[PDB]
């Protein structure tokens, strides 16, 4: 409007606050907003101070609240803007709500006057309080928000989300005020309605947040409030809304089971819910499988999915044959990953080859074991047993394969008490064998164990390679292993018979061939063209070639999918492997036939000047599996000499520099043989060391298969390969190599192949950190890297820094694996390196550690937790998780046995209060578990491990992993019950008086405090209230009457026309504050509906409030 | 999984909402700096009110 | 959601009838001192209820004699 920013603060100010006030008269609004923003900016740029400002801060709140009431849209924003920017103490906050200006804020949010930028400022305004002091929150906006997300869907309301966060983030600081007024409540309905799976699990953290410190747990109902998610299941019949369209209800049941599910699989992730929901009483997980036990075939069909997507394994497909849904959850399907434009070996390689890593904790099998124990407790097996047989088809294919796969979970981290009685079935098994019942249940039992028995085939059988590269990878590599440790004759007549009836010698004639016979007489043991010299062999050879070549354009330009394509390719690479079987007859064709394979690789590589383009042939037909014929030609010695008599290998070496085609590079780097060095080597060197950023990420994500696979020599040349690539400028390759160096080293011949050559992995992030901790494992590197002063060095830094930021770390990576937090199927959450379980290793380091005196304060901290902050908590988290990992082998347990901390720890896990630690202790003491000594000890306080490793998938029931679990699942889940926090006149005359009649103060919880104005008369002076025109005493409790009565929301119609009507005839009834302030006060204590409260908001709309305004203008000059 | 400080909880809530709000709303609400029917009503009433009263009942 | 209600399962309102599988009980409303006595066996496992305004649902029990008894 008009500013100078160049004057007297106070006389500044005092105009713009009287021409603020306006007296009501004689100025328009958008001069009002234009000094609302200069008030704005004098407040940015001069500091906010009682002596520098001129005024007390009653006058500025007294003149920024009336504001407020204007009845421009803009001017009421810029006035909750200006006022959100003056909140920046607890004494300012106090003071603005000495005046009741949180009714004028509860006022401004919910009018929903086709204002969206107004009720924005608002929210911002109400989200600076709960920030600056969140212990002093009033209920009026407490309840406006409440209202507005309650029912706001209904009414298409836009801000039902942005007000759902603000309560939700309210309930986290103060609980009371929330669970007062039914916030929890409003939490928990808002949830059911919600498909957004990140809002939904934000939604229900809170909940769970409160449950877990008992300071919070005292503000949640027992078996009432969290059991309300699972209601659209357990109740077959089941209204969420009370009004809804009639029109929608099949798609409304549908949302409801979603959001159901998103809520029941989010309560699972965490120990407050898992706790909450497996209470030994009448919890909300026997409900659950109860209800499964029912022949309901919508709610048992929708139950299943919540059972697959708990343990986390796939979904088979829609059927009802067995045969078909086994054939869907193969580990080994096909998926869009393995592509060559996608994924193309090293995607395949990962999930089909298992990981380096066999004793490693791997915390999400602790996890599920707690899991799959809890339902087994309850009787989930039973209940699947009875799904199996007294159903449908669709069902009972799927209740099958859902039991073969717990079946198959169990005993592979079960411990063996709670898994050596599991696989006897006997409810299944009695039904099977019993011929009293009728004998469609007997059949169904005995189809049912059948197919159990054909899912543990398919599971003991194992993933297999789809494709062709990996499959001769794996080939090689176990052809290399069998050959490093170390039929029959058909010489002139089978031979020729075999030769007769393939059909290639009758005719000519392509696809009619019998591919069979052709790669029998091609396989078969002593046919290799050098000592049956016969002519129809010759030519039946040459019209193989001929067919071969790329050049005749015969078997190149078949396309992919095609029906017998494999096979062709598999018949091509045993043929040019019979050609190189005969090393003194085999060249003449060997080397036609490689050669036009380098013309056309030459030609299509983009060597040529014709077209240098024909990605369009290779990505489509059968012409990029002259790679594979490479491939398996480079695997014998005498193949290479064959291969570098022609240009094979100076064509890959020219080829590695181009830069528009990056799927040869793909084909070429998956396809040679790196087991004996040579120039196969260099020529991967080459592509990992100057290639495209892409082909290079590759190159260098293609040392999994040859680590995976066990190629012999690995830590020979593998080694320094991923420590050179290491020195990489991009920053992704360099990430993956410190991976795949991660994973390497749970070798010990791979370890000491690393320390031998000293790398430099401290100019990395922490990832390098904690793979450079490793060197500490073994005394020949932790000899080395204690004398340059590092271990002294990295241990106080643990001591005060790293001991508190790996319980972060590994928390971090529990959430990305189960909670879809992503910080700014199933993985495998390996734990973290920890130096205090590095120094115990070799018994050198373990008396380094003993010396310094760090095991005392650690179990001084267990023995005396605090259990009441926050930070004491992360505290003891983090000691229990050293603690944990300084009890990973023998050296260890004899340096934490002298303390006697074990049994502290073991009660501590079900005895605590607070639940996230009565999991921690359950994660560590299961990697206390890792060691026979371990075991025993833990074995004596009654608590089972797996006394096996990760080496062999069914091991004879007579280093391991860290898995330990209660013989009684139910101990651990006792809670202490804590008591709820609420166990701690004129009305009669109106029903048989009318008005008319009885028209021939009215407020009752009136006071000078809690009135908008007559705080103001004894604080800043303010006039007494005039007096209004016993004829409006008695309006004044008759509206109030009304208001009341509106609250119950029985009758609304009613009460809203006698207030329509009161307001068409006394249009002066509305105009006192005094009353105003009243309804404002009842607004701000009761539960009114929100097109009731925006009704009442508006009633009082068209008002002028004049004497406030001249009184608020009065005392200002 | 542990979301069990506050913090952790606070940021998962305040990012699940911004990124994951269709409308508008959330992100303008969630800055992280600070870290009429009535009237319809009321005129037909009055209207009707007008040609309501026209007689007398005893 | 009242007038959703037409069929009601044992297993879910009330799982003490559906495993009585016999029983000293008389059939109600049969007694007479000068005939053999008809024992309830079974009850079987599913009510369908009528709509109307009061929902009468429709028992059908099962007598040791082999005939089946329907109520309401
Ligand atoms: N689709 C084909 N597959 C194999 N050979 C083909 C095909 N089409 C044409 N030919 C010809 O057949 C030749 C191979 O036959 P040979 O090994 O010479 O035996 P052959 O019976 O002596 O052949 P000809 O035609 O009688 S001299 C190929 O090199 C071409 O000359
Ligand atoms: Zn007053």
């Amino acid at each position: 409007n008009v500013p100078l920013d160049l004057t007297r603060e106070p006389s500044d100010n005092l105009r713009e606050i009287l021409q603020n006030v306006a007296r009501l008269q004689g100025v328009s609004n958008m001069r009002k907003l234009g000094h609302l923003n200069n008030f704005t900016k004098l407040l940015c740029d001069i500091g906010h101070s009682e002596e520098k400002l001129g005024f007390h801060y009653e006058d500025i709140i007294i003149c920024l609240r009336l504001a407020l009431l204007n009845e421009a849209k803009e001017v009421r924003a810029a006035g909750l803007r200006a006022l959100r920017y003056l909140i920046q103490d607890s004494s300012i906050l106090q003071k603005v709500l000495k005046l009741k200006v949180d009714y004028l804020i509860a006022r401004c949010i919910d009018i929903q006057q086709s204002n969206e930028v107004e009720r924005t400022q608002a929210l911002r305004l109400v989200r600076k309080m709960i920030t600056v002091n969140a212990s002093l929150f009033p209920s009026s906006v407490t309840n406006s928000l409440i209202a507005v997300g309650n029912d706001g869907l209904q009414e298409r309301d836009r801000m039902v989300r942005a007000c759902i966060a603000i309560i939700c983030e309210l309930a986290l600081q103060n609980p009371e005020v929330v669970a007062l007024r039914g916030g929890l409540n409003t939490i928990l309905k808002n949830v059911i309605d919600c498909q957004l799976s990140r809002i939904n699990e934000a939604l229900i953290t809170t909940i769970l947040h409160l449950l877990n410190h008992p300071k919070t747990r005292q503000y949640v109902r027992a078996d009432v409030e969290l059991e309300r998610i699972l209601a659209p299941y357990t109740d077959f019949h089941y209204r969420h809304s009370p009004d809804t369209a009639e029109g929608q209800l099949k798609e409304d049941r549908e949302a409801r089971f979603l959001a159901s599910k998103m809520g029941i699989i989010a309560t699972f992730r965490s120990w407050a819910g898992i706790i909450n929901l497996c209470k030994p009483g009448n919890s909300g997980i026997q409900s659950l499988i109860g209800v499964l036990c029912i022949p309901n075939m919508e709610i048992r069909r929708g139950l299943l999915e919540v059972l697959y997507d708990i343990f986390r394994l796939p979904l088979p497909v829609v059927t009802e044959e067995f045969i078909e849904a086994l054939l869907s959850v193969d580990p080994g399907r096909f998926q869009d990953s393995w592509r060559l434009s996608d994924g193309f070996v090293a995607a395949e390689a990962k999930t089909i080859l298992p990981h380096r890593a066999r004793s490693r904790p791997d915390l999400m099998d602790n996890y599920l074991a707690l899991i799959l124990s809890a339902f087994i407790r309850n009787g989930l097996l039973e209940g699947l047993v009875e799904v199996i047989t007294n159903s449908d088809d669709h069902i009972s294919v799927r209740a099958t394969i859902l039991l073969g796969e717990l079946l198959h979970m169990a005993n592979t981290i079960l411990p063996h008490s709670h898994s050596h009685h599991l696989h006897c079935l006997p409810t299944l098994m009695n039904m099977a064998a019993s011929f009293d019942i009728p004998k469609e249940k007997r059949l169904r039992a005995s189809a049912a164990l059948n197919c159990l028995k054909r899912f543990h085939e398919m599971k003991k059988r194992g993933p297999k390679p789809y494709s062709l590269h990996l499959d001769h990878i794996i080939q090689k590599a176990i052809a290399t292993h069998q050959k490093r440790d170390q039929i029959l004759k058909d010489t002139e007549e089978a031979l020729l018979i075999n030769l007769r009836d393939s059909q290639v010698l009758q005719h000519k004639e392509n696809l009619e061939w019998n591919w069979n016979l052709i790669g029998t007489i091609l396989k078969w043991p002593n046919v290799n063209l050098r000592n049956y010299k016969d002519e129809q062999l010759h030519r039946f050879v040459r019209r193989l070639l001929y067919f071969y070549k790329p050049s005749s354009k015969l078997y190149a330009n078949l396309d992919l999918d095609f029906a017998k394509a494999k096979q062709l390719t598999v018949v091509g690479c045993q043929f040019t492997e019979f050609l190189l079987e005969s090393e003194e007859d085999g060249q003449g064709y060997l080397e036609d036939l490689v050669k036009d394979i380098v013309q056309w690789l030459n030609a299509s590589s983009g060597m040529k000047p014709e077209r240098s383009l024909q990605n369009n042939g290779l990505l489509t037909t059968l012409s990029q599996h002259y790679f594979l014929f490479i491939g398996t030609l480079s695997c014998h010695p005498h193949g290479v000499k064959m291969l570098e008599k022609c240009s094979v290998f100076q064509c890959l070496l020219n080829l590695c520099s181009l830069k528009n085609q990056d799927h040869l590079l793909k084909l070429t780097v998956s396809s040679l043989d790196y087991s004996r060095d040579g120039l196969a080597r260099v020529i991967l060197s080459k592509i990992l060391t100057a290639a495209t950023d892409a082909c290079r990420l590759y190159a260098t994500k293609h040392l999994r298969v040859l680590l995976r696979a066990n190629v012999e020599f690995f830590n020979n040349w593998g080694i320094e390969l991923l420590v050179t690539q290491l020195h990489d400028k991009n920053k992704t390759i360099s990430s993956e190599a410190l991976d795949i160096l991660d994973e390497a080293c749970e070798d010990k011949a791979n370890l000491h192949a690393l320390i031998q050559m000293k790398p430099a992995l401290s100019h990395l992030g922490d990832k390098g950190l904690l793979l450079l901790l490793r060197f500490l494992s073994i005394p020949k590197g932790f000899s080395y890297l204690n004398e340059r002063g590092y271990v002294a060095k990295q241990l106080e830094k643990w001591h005060r820094e790293y001991n508190s930021k790996y319980v972060d770390l590994i928390e971090e990576q529990l959430n990305e694996a189960l909670t879809t937090y992503r910080k700014p199927q199933r993985p495998h959450v390996y734990l973290p390196i920890h130096l205090y379980g590095q120094l115990v290793h070799h018994k050198t380091g373990c008396h380094l550690l003993e010396v310094q005196n760090i095991i005392t304060e650690l179990c001084r901290n267990v023995r005396t937790p605090d259990l009441d902050k926050w930070e004491e908590i992360k505290k003891l988290k983090a000691s229990l998780w050293a603690l944990g990992n300084i009890g990973s082998s023998n050296w260890g347990l004899n340096l934490l046995q002298e303390e006697n901390v074990i049994p502290d720890i073991l009660k501590l896990a079900k005895q605590c209060e607070v639940l996230s630690i009565r999991g921690t202790c359950v994660y560590v003491l299961g990697l206390i578990a890792k060691t026979k000594q371990g075991c025993d000890i833990l074995k004596c306080h009654n608590w089972d491990a797996v006394r096996h490793s990760r080496k062999h998938l069914w091991p004879v029931v007579p280093d391991y992993i860290g898995l330990a679990l209660p013989v009684d699942i139910n101990d651990i889940f006792q809670v202490k019950d804590i008591p709820y926090f609420q166990t701690k006149s004129f009305h009669l005359l109106r029903q048989q008086m009318s008005l008319t009649e009885i028209m021939n103060t009215g407020l009752q919880e009136h006071t000078d405090d809690n009135c908008l104005y007559c705080v103001c008369i004894e604080i800043l002076g303010f006039q007494p209230s005039n007096q209004l025109s016993m004829c409006r005493i008695l309006l004044r409790k008759e509206v109030l009457r009304l208001v009341i009565n509106l609250s119950s929301s029985v009758s609304t119609k009613c009460h809203e026309t006698g207030l329509l009507t009161i307001k068409e005839k006394y249009p002066q009834t509305f105009d006192d504050i005094c009353l105003y302030s009243e309804v404002s006060h009842l607004l701000s204590h009761c539960t009114f509906r929100l097109p009731c409260r925006r009704f009442i908001q508006e009633l009082f709309q068209d008002v002028q409030f004049l004497q406030m305004h001249e009184e608020a203008e009065a005392v200002l000059a | 999984a542990f979301l069990d400080n506050p913090t952790i909880i606070l940021a998962h809530i305040r990012q699940s909402h911004v990124t994951s709000d269709d409308t508008g709303m959330c992100e303008m609400v969630l800055i992280d700096h600070d870290v009429s029917n009535t009237a319809q009503r009321l005129e037909r009433l009055r209207k009707e009110r007008q040609n309501q009263i026209k007689c007398k009942n005893i | 959601q009242l007038p959703q209600l037409t069929s009601l399962e044992l297993q879910y309102v009330s799982p003490k009838l559906l495993m009585c599988r016999d029983l000293e009980l008389a059939v109600p409303g049969t007694y007479d001192p000068n005939q053999p006595i008809i024992r309830i066996q079974s009850i079987a496992p599913s009510l369908q209820v009528i709509t109307s305004k009061q929902r009468p649902r429709k028992l059908t029990l099962m007598g040791s004699n082999g005939h089946e008894f329907v109520f309401l």
